[PDB]
């Protein structure tokens, strides 16, 4: 029940094989709508994205939904954490470089396993998330509407 | 409402 496989590339950080499973909001037509390979192109500051997040729930005008990656082998394992621990120590977010049409924005965001979810992303509209984790990368997807 | 994509710092060589 993933919802899409595929690559996670972060240019001289890490590059791993994922799958990504819902958390939040309607996870209809993420296997179309991702990249085989989502390219992550820079970093932003959190308050930017969820101030952004604000905007975008008052426009009315996109769907916001949140998946949850999961490395699918030992080797990838080990690339997952070292991204993990990119975003984790800087206090950043990724942003992926490579959207397709239907994806305005994606951001790739590190929740510690004893982290509190960020606000914003609460309450879960879905299966959300186990109270006993480990550390995570969520990916924030903001998509048009029809 | 449709608000442009904020700024981001890029990373890749």
């Amino acid at each position: 029940n993933f919802i899409w496989k595929g690559f996670i590339n972060m240019p001289s950080v890490a590059k791993f094989v994922t799958k990504a499973y819902p958390v939040s909001g309607s996870p209809e037509y993420l296997t179309e709508d991702l990249p085989d390979s989502i390219q992550v192109g820079g970093r932003i500051s959190p308050q930017t994205v969820w101030d952004y997040v604000e905007k975008i729930k008052a426009s009315g005008t996109k769907e916001i939904c949140v998946v949850r990656f999961t490395p699918v082998t030992e080797e990838d394992q080990i690339s997952y954490t070292l991204l993990f621990a990119y975003f984790s120590s800087r206090k950043r977010y990724g942003v992926a470089a490579n959207n397709m049409k239907q994806v305005k924005d994606m951001y790739l965001i590190p929740l510690g396993a004893t982290d509190k979810i960020p606000h914003p992303l609460v309450p879960f509209d879905g299966p959300g998330l186990e109270l006993h984790r480990p550390n995570l990368l969520l990916g924030l997807i903001i998509r048009q509407k029809l | 409402y449709s608000p442009t994509s904020p700024s981001y710092s890029p990373t890749s060589p």
